[PDB]
RNA sequence: ACCUCGAUGUUGGAUCAGGACAUCCCGAUGGUGCAGCCGCUAUUAAAGGUUCGUUUGUUCAACGAUUAAAGUCCUACGUGAU
RNA sequence: CCCAUAGUAGGCCUAAAAGCAGCCACCAAUUAAGAAAGCGUUCAAGCUCAACACAAAAAUCCCAAACAUAUA
């Protein structure tokens, strides 16, 4: 992992999937070992971007997805 | 088609056929699955043998029993045939065998939530 | 064998039949019924008072922080007059309708951390949040006027 | 039903979802089975009923989603196991001895080498006890053990 | 699998089990005798 | 990592209670005790003082100190060197509510100790409970 | 480099108290076999063993079996050997039992109790039907201090 | 494995699974906890 | 003295005269110490049996070790071993009179409380070791609170009142319906079919 | 004290062994206070194997020397119309 | 399923035993939390309670054959 950006619009219809996602994985309890990552939360249907400096950009439209699905996708991508 | 018999329950694994060769250590116990793989006629033959009356006519009767593992039957036997008995068990249909009309005729039981992976 | 034995003595078959015949038969309760059709009040009064005490309100998701980092954040917020709160959605969802906050229902779900105040130091709070690139600000409602994040930014500036 | 599609970018799209047939015979019921009057009237071979609670790969669906009673969820799960072991769901598969009414997984039962005396015989289970309360159309009760 | 001693007499006997037929027979007799009680009560 | 110590300002080099416990992470005991003595000079001398040292991963010292301890402080205010045995019935010194308030005035000010409660009740009740756990009776 | 272990020598077996009878001699006399002696325990040196790290808990010497009928004696308990590094001092509570230095140097750390006597042991012209059944004497049990 | 008539989880990672007809307590962290019914 | 008192092996003054093995003292429901007295929890005897001094020691040690002396207190609800079981020699041909006393033991009937706990503590806090002791006991036993005891009793009356079986053991035995008194014991008229030997069938109405 | 007192002594040994597995060795596994070797423990496994001598009538036992091991048992304490 | 700020290592005796060798009180802050309910530390340190928040085995060789649903 190199960088991650979380964006969502609770001003519009809420999407708890990405909210739980950022509450869980975007926490220092994980970043302490995953120090290589840089998290940013730019909030304004949602969108979670993950930039890997090697060759990968991951874009998650976590509108109909849920926290477990997106967490598993993120873990699988990290494993690569 | 005695090769294609079906056992209810776990009889294929639990039913054990016991024989003795007569010699010491000659006790052989073989599950139904193993016996079926060895002889595709043995299971039906033994069932009939056990159901027949235990007298001297039993083996004469068993001479009138003709067991064939598959659809093939000798020509003379086929020419002898007179009637076909209805199968005792009606074979349940698979989904692959059900017609789309029948599927439609059967009602849907529940409303699945739209937001579900399935 | 004696009438009393260490093992359970075999009953006369007649006695066994008697027992079987006189075994208990439970009733059938008709069609299967299943298949058939003061901290709480302390929180109530405390939140009722808080909704009037506060003039500006905001909410965040301060769960991704550590114990020490949360303590430091609390210290920086107490430097000002603002106070940080948390309360169950289980009791807050009734509170929104109790205080007539219809637009606030789809804002509080999950971990929610209120930021009740009367004096906006939101400029410096946002500056502090900037060096920690997470924990985004969430919508609130100052004096019964719902503000989005852009509203809070404009109010700060 | 939402499905996840990949291209890397992955997204979830909600597709067409069936609805309960109109006019349930018994509206306002706990479970779908009770709503449709099927409490004791389905067996392992009723694939049309069973598949409605089955993941595409054969697994059962959770009780919260299905709405079934606890007892009816257990019955459906066991009937589905039996149907799978009988080969009645050839398409609901992850990717030769004919059986039916198989309670146990074939690979977990040991042969009955020593069936006991007549008064303590070791019997071979057939079907499931969960269906003991089904509708009885026969003069003698259907035997769960052979 | 043998029962020690002689069957049906000793401390250890063949387990005997009640069939539904036996239960029904006993219940039939009991019903007859309940009617006997009624007819002897007057 | 945070290291918590309750050392006495009077004796800056007791030995085992600092040496082995601090040497596991890798420390400069000379610098540590020099800074501790600097704080001892800054404050009254001869009193237990909690520390809030944080051994950074870069091998640097950032000592943080505040008010002295509370048990020893209350015992001294009550004129007690060693506390009571039972502490439920035993008592040796009596502290008045006015004295409790006067000492509490200079208690709710430290940052590390987190005793930053605005209300006076939060602190007075806490110190009263501490005294009650100790062998000190609260007069009036 | 220092260890305390507990040994427990085997307890002798208990004699039997039977009487023999056979078709033409109904009173065949005492028929109880003696019990077997308990198994000794022994410490032995090994150059392979470096230290007392691979030590264990109460080393229980095997107990001789009891006497049987037909005057069958009981097998004596098997000898249990414990192993220690070369140059191990073995002490009891102060008393030094042995300084085991040489390869294979071995010392008996706990004897096994003598087995009990069956009633036939007490047979004599005077005593024609003894019933006495001496139990197996216990074996020495002690704690050992091991230091290199 | 240790054979037990009653299976008891010992640590947090001890999990019960019914395999090949009988219950087992498996444990990744402490394989000493392995139990078989 | 909030601790369980030590029980002697045998009475100080023994019985010179040997007494017969009246198994009736184990057979049938218990009429004594069937109710709680200054306590909240206890060990209920779901069957009849004889409590040896070994059982007494097991109970005492386990309870004393696994209770809080200051809060939890215990009391014996059973007398000390007083019935001599004149077990004879370790081999001898039958006859020669009656044997001599070797052990002392106290009879217990079903429904009898054996040990009664009390003090400031709830039932689940005590269920564990009381259930272990109950299992250790020589007869069927159960860790029962006052609430659970009353609950199971009320359940028993519920069964007796709601059973749909027209035929009850009481009805048949008392009326001698099928001549079954030729097979029953005279004690069955009062045990109502719920007691067989020293065994008590709670499940049976 | 239930069968046998209207020609069956018994124990050991010899010969030949059939069987159980509650396994002594050989086989496959889990754990270990198993680094390796080693043991200890448990699951599974009965196809095969399971010594020779001194004293003693001895079964046993002790002792000597071995062995992969020198298993626990049942078979009318297997087997004397061998 | 979560995760556990801080008065303080509450004192007493205890080299120190701080929650844990033990007595006695068992208060307390934020919104919210038992000066100890279990591991593990000479003592500390590291982990979980919660609450925040959402049955079976014996010796010649197993022992009818089989069967789940056709009307009582
Ligand atoms: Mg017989
Ligand atoms: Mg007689
Ligand atoms: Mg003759
Ligand atoms: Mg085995
Ligand atoms: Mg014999
Ligand atoms: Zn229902
Ligand atoms: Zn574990």
């Amino acid at each position: 992992v190199k960088q991650v950006r979380v964006q969502f619009c609770p001003f519009e219809k809420n999407v708890e999937s990405t909210r739980t996602f950022l509450q869980t994985v975007s926490s220092e309890k994980v970043r302490s070992t995953n120090l290589n990552c840089s998290v940013i939360a730019d909030v304004r249907e949602p969108c979670v971007d993950v930039l890997f400096g090697d060759g990968h950009r991951l874009i998650m439209r976590g509108a109909h997805l849920t926290a477990l699905e997106m967490l598993t996708a993120f873990a699988s991508h990290i494993r690569a | 088609n005695t090769r294609h018999i079906a056992f209810s329950g776990n009889k294929w694994e639990q039913k054990v056929y016991s024989s003795h060769t007569g010699y010491p250590g000659g006790f052989r116990q073989v599950t139904a699955a193993q016996l079926h793989l060895r002889d595709p006629v043995a299971i039906v033959k033994l069932a009939i043998y056990g159901m027949l009356p235990k007298n001297l006519h039993r083996r004469t009767m068993m001479e009138r029993l003709h067991l064939f593992p598959d659809e093939y039957i000798p020509e003379d036997i086929l020419k002898n045939l007179v009637e076909e008995l209805p199968q005792p068990r009606k074979i349940p249909k698979r989904l692959d065998e059900y017609t789309q009309e029948e599927i439609d005729a059967f009602p849907r039981l529940w409303t699945p939530p739209e937001d579900y992976r399935l | 064998s004696k009438a009393v034995t260490r093992h359970r003595r075999v009953m006369h078959f007649q006695r066994q039949k008697l027992m079987a015949v006189t075994e208990y038969i439970p009733p059938k309760p008709a069609i299967h019924p299943s298949c058939l059709p003061g901290l709480i009040r302390l929180l109530r009064r405390e939140i009722a008072a808080v909704f009037q005490d506060n003039r500006m309100i905001a909410v965040c998701q301060n769960v991704a922080l550590s114990a020490e980092d949360k303590l430091l954040m609390r210290h920086q917020l107490r430097k000002h007059k603002i106070l940080m709160k948390v309360f169950p959605n289980q009791v807050l969802k009734p509170f929104l309708e109790d205080s007539k906050y219809q637009n606030l229902l789809p804002l509080f779900v999950g971990h929610n951390m209120l930021l009740v105040s009367e004096e906006p130091k939101v400029k410096e709070m946002v500056r502090i949040l900037r060096t920690v690139p997470f924990l985004p600000l969430l919508g609130g409602c100052i004096d019964d006027t719902i503000l989005s994040r852009q509203g809070f930014i404009n109010y700060s500036k | 039903f939402r499905e996840v599609v990949e291209t890397t970018i992955i997204e979830g799209r909600i597709t067409a979802t069936p609805k309960e047939s109109p006019n349930p015979p018994n509206p306002s019921g706990q479970c779908p089975i009770c709503r449709w009057n099927l409490k004791h009237k389905y067996n392992y071979d009723d694939v049309l009923l069973l598949s409605q609670f089955i993941r595409p790969h054969g697994g059962m669906l959770p009780r919260k989603i299905t709405g079934l009673c606890q007892e009816e969820h257990r019955k459906i799960e066991e009937c589905v196991k039996m149907a799978h072991r009988a080969g009645l769901l050839p398409n609901h598969r992850p990717r030769q001895l004919n059986r039916y009414l198989t309670r146990w997984a074939p690979g977990s039962v040991k042969p009955i080498y020593k069936k006991g005396p007549r008064w303590n015989r070791v019997r071979m289970p057939v079907g499931s006890p969960l269906l003991r309360d089904n509708v009885c159309y026969s003069r003698t009760p259907w035997k769960l053990y052979h | 699998g043998r029962i020690p001693g002689r069957q049906w007499i000793g401390k250890h006997r063949r387990p005997r089990f009640v069939s539904l037929r036996a239960k029904q027979n006993m219940i039939r007799r009991l019903e007859i005798e309940a009617e006997n009680h009624y007819w002897l009560s007057m | 990592g945070v290291i918590r110590a309750i050392v006495r300002a009077g004796l800056a080099m007791p030995g085992p209670p600092l040496g082995p416990v601090l040497g596991q992470r890798g420390v400069s005991i000379n610098q540590f005790c020099k800074e501790f003595n600097e704080r001892t000079k800054d404050i009254k001398e001869g009193i237990p003082l909690p520390t809030k040292i944080l051994v950074k991963p870069d091998r640097t010292f950032e000592i943080k100190i505040g008010q002295p301890t509370v048990s020893y402080f209350l015992k001294a205010a009550a004129g007690i060197e060693k506390g009571a045995r039972q502490t439920g019935k035993e008592v040796a010194g009596l502290v008045t509510l006015k004295h409790v308030y006067e000492i509490a005035r200079i208690k709710a000010q430290d940052e590390a100790f987190a005793l930053q409660d605005v209300p006076l009740s939060s602190v007075v009740r806490s110190i009263i409970g501490s005294a009650r756990s100790l062998g000190i009776r609260v007069v009036k | 480099d220092y260890r305390r272990v507990l040994v427990c020598g085997g307890n002798g077996g208990a004699g039997a108290s039977c009487f023999h009878s056979e078709p033409r001699k109904e009173f065949g006399g005492p028929d109880g076999g003696d019990g077997g002696n308990g198994g000794h325990v022994i410490l032995r040196v090994d150059q392979q063993v470096k230290s007392l790290s691979s030590v264990l808990s109460r080393y229980q010497g095997f107990s001789g079996e009891d006497g049987g009928s037909k005057n069958c004696f009981g097998r004596s308990g098997a000898v249990l050997y414990i192993r220690v590094p070369v140059g191990t001092l073995v002490k009891e509570g102060g008393r030094v039992v042995a300084d085991l230095s040489c390869v294979g140097d071995e010392y008996i750390a706990a004897l096994g109790g003598a087995g009990g006597k069956g009633n036939r042991f007490f047979l004599a012209n005077n005593n024609r039907a003894p019933v006495t059944c001496t139990p197996g004497q216990p074996g020495q049990q002690r704690v050992l201090h091991l230091e290199l | 494995f240790k054979n037990k008539t009653v299976l008891k989880k010992r640590c947090k990672d001890c999990y019960l699974v019914k395999r090949r007809g009988r219950w087992y307590v498996y444990c990744k962290t402490h394989p000493r906890h392995k139990q078989r019914q | 003295k909030p601790k369980l008192r030590f029980i002697e092996r045998a009475p100080l003054v023994p019985k010179v005269r040997r007494e017969p093995k009246n198994l009736s003292d184990i057979r049938g429901p218990s009429t004594e110490a069937t109710e709680f007295t200054e306590g909240n929890f206890a060990i209920l005897a779901l069957g009849g049996g004889y409590l040896h001094w070994g059982h007494f020691e097991m109970m005492r040690l386990t309870i004393n070790r696994s209770m809080d002396p200051k809060n939890m207190f215990a009391i014996w609800r059973v007398p000390a071993p007083f019935k001599p079981i004149t077990r004879k020699s370790v081999g001898h041909r039958m006859g020669g009179g009656k044997g001599a006393i070797d052990h002392y033991v106290t009879p217990v009937k079903a429904g009898r409380l054996v040990v009664e706990m009390g003090g400031r503590c709830e039932f689940e806090e005590v269920q564990g070791f009381l259930d272990q002791v109950a299992h250790k006991l020589p007869f069927a036993a159960k860790a029962v609170s006052r609430g659970t005891l009353e609950k199971m009793r009320k359940d028993q009356e519920e069964r007796e009142r709601n059973n749909q079986n027209p035929w009850t053991f009481e009805r048949i035995a008392t009326a001698n319906m099928l001549g079954i008194r030729k097979v029953l014991s005279p004690y069955d008229l009062t045990h109502k079919g719920k007691y067989w030997g020293k065994f008590y069938m709670p499940k049976r109405v």
